[PDB]
């Protein structure tokens, strides 16, 4: 009984900022990693970045400029603050495990630039 | 005066896996080793300092006898200036290395039917070993974001590796002993002579 | 950032038979390869990681193979609510990348 509890998309302007969080149901996220994956409509797949617990973390290749993840542990909400500009996407944020291997994921802020 | 124990090290009867290679002091006696090159027992003797029958001849004072258990294969790399999954994660010998490299096939000693899978190596390091340097660790390698707390699952898995040392295996796939003596000469007299 | 690929970007193939999906690695990805499943509607489901390790739950008629430059799913058979999008991660370099392909029946 895990889900994430996203922000909802945003309406965004070409070339602005925005944030979204998600919180946690169910697992424990404090020593969890959790991984944001966009999935634009009109496309596939892409991989966004990947948060560790211990404050280390790793990102994409276009999502390297303006984006900047946070995890809450207090509200126990994996959390980012991106900008915007090419990036209409079905955000996915799902976080790993040794066993069940990202078996939980976000669902989907629709997120735009416009 | 004494006799060093060339004995017990050449002809011990059990070597650790070269993950976890055995090193063992010589000191405070005197022996030889230009019976060890003469016993022409050896398929591979290397000296990479003096030449061996000259150092029959001298005094040391900084003897390891280094110990373990390779593929015959990869023998190339117990050698200074060496790239290769054993000298890298495993074993690395100084480029400034002045010693002597032993190494006997030893199918017979050590290859069951079944292997011998008390020979474990490792493949997985996040860096290479700065040389002489010993990783005996044996945590599952966790290149994931998780922790995987022991369990070899996603994205986890254990960072040593067995061999299927079995007499079926090729020349070059069966196992081989290997021997490493190094000489140093620091600020100290010797201990060790001919 | 290492970019792969999957060349049967759409199959028609029917139901209760036998398919494959390729991916492609345009640099070197030893084994950690994973195979996931979309399906409109749902979320993706993780197959299959490490290329060869077949994950738990899942049936068995789903086995992928490959080796550190070219890997193949295989589908031996093909009970309907098998058919979905199919996509590849590589992870043994950290920037995680996804490849693109999708299953069709006639
Ligand atoms: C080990 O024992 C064998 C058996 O006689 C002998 O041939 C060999 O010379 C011995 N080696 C050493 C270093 O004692």
């Amino acid at each position: 009984q895990v889900q994430l509890v996203e922000s909802g998309g945003g309406v965004v302007q070409p070339g602005r900022s925005l944030r979204l969080s998600c919180a946690a149901s169910g697992f424990i996220f404090s020593s969890y990693g959790m991984h944001w994956v966009r999935q634009a409509p009109g496309k596939g797949l892409e991989w966004v970045a990947v948060i560790w617990f211990d404050g280390s973390n790793k990102y994409y290749a276009d999502s390297v400029k303006g984006r900047f993840t946070i995890s809450r542990d207090n509200s126990k909400n994996t959390l980012y603050l991106q900008m915007n500009s090419e990036d209409t996407a079905v955000y996915y944020c799902a976080r790993e495990t040794v066993s069940y291997g990202m078996d939980v994921w976000g669902q989907g802020t629709t997120v735009t630039v416009s | 005066t004494n006799l060093c124990p060339f004995g017990e090290v050449f002809n011990a009867t059990r070597f650790a896996s070269v993950y976890a290679w055995n090193r063992k002091r010589i000191s405070n006696c005197v022996a030889d080793y230009s019976v060890l090159y003469n016993s022409a027992s050896f398929s591979t003797f290397k000296c990479y300092g003096v030449s061996p029958t000259k150092l029959n001849d001298l005094c040391f004072t900084n003897v390891y006898a280094d110990s373990f258990v390779i593929r015959g294969d990869e023998v190339r790399q117990i050698a200074p200036g060496q790239t290769g999954k054993i000298a890298d994660y495993n074993y690395k010998l100084p480029d400034d290395f002045t010693g002597c490299v032993i190494a006997w096939n030893s199918n017979n000693l050590d290859s069951k039917v079944g292997g011998n899978y008390n020979y474990l190596y490792r493949l997985f390091r996040k860096s290479n070993l700065k040389p002489f340097e010993r990783d005996i660790s044996t945590e599952i390698y966790q290149a994931g974001s998780t922790p995987c707390n022991g369990v070899e699952g996603f994205n986890c898995y254990f960072p040593l590796q067995s061999y299927g040392f079995q007499p079926t295996n090729g020349v070059g796939y069966q196992p081989y002993r290997v021997v490493v003596l190094s000489f140093e000469l620091l600020h100290a007299p010797a201990t060790v002579c001919g | 950032n290492i970019q792969m690929t999957q060349s049967p970007s759409a199959m028609s193939a029917s139901v209760g038979d036998r398919v494959t999906i390729t991916c492609r690695a345009r640099q070197g990805i030893s084994n950690y390869l994973a195979w996931f499943q979309q399906k409109p509607g749902k979320v993706p489901k993780h197959l299959i990681y490490a290329a060869s390790s077949l994950l738990s739950g899942v049936p068995s008629r789903f086995s992928g193979s490959g080796s550190e430059t070219e890997f193949t799913l295989t589908i031996s058979s093909l009970q309907p609510e098998d058919f979905a999008t199919y996509y590849c991660l590589q992870h043994n370099s950290y920037p995680y990348t996804f490849g693109q392909g999708t299953k069709l029946e006639i």
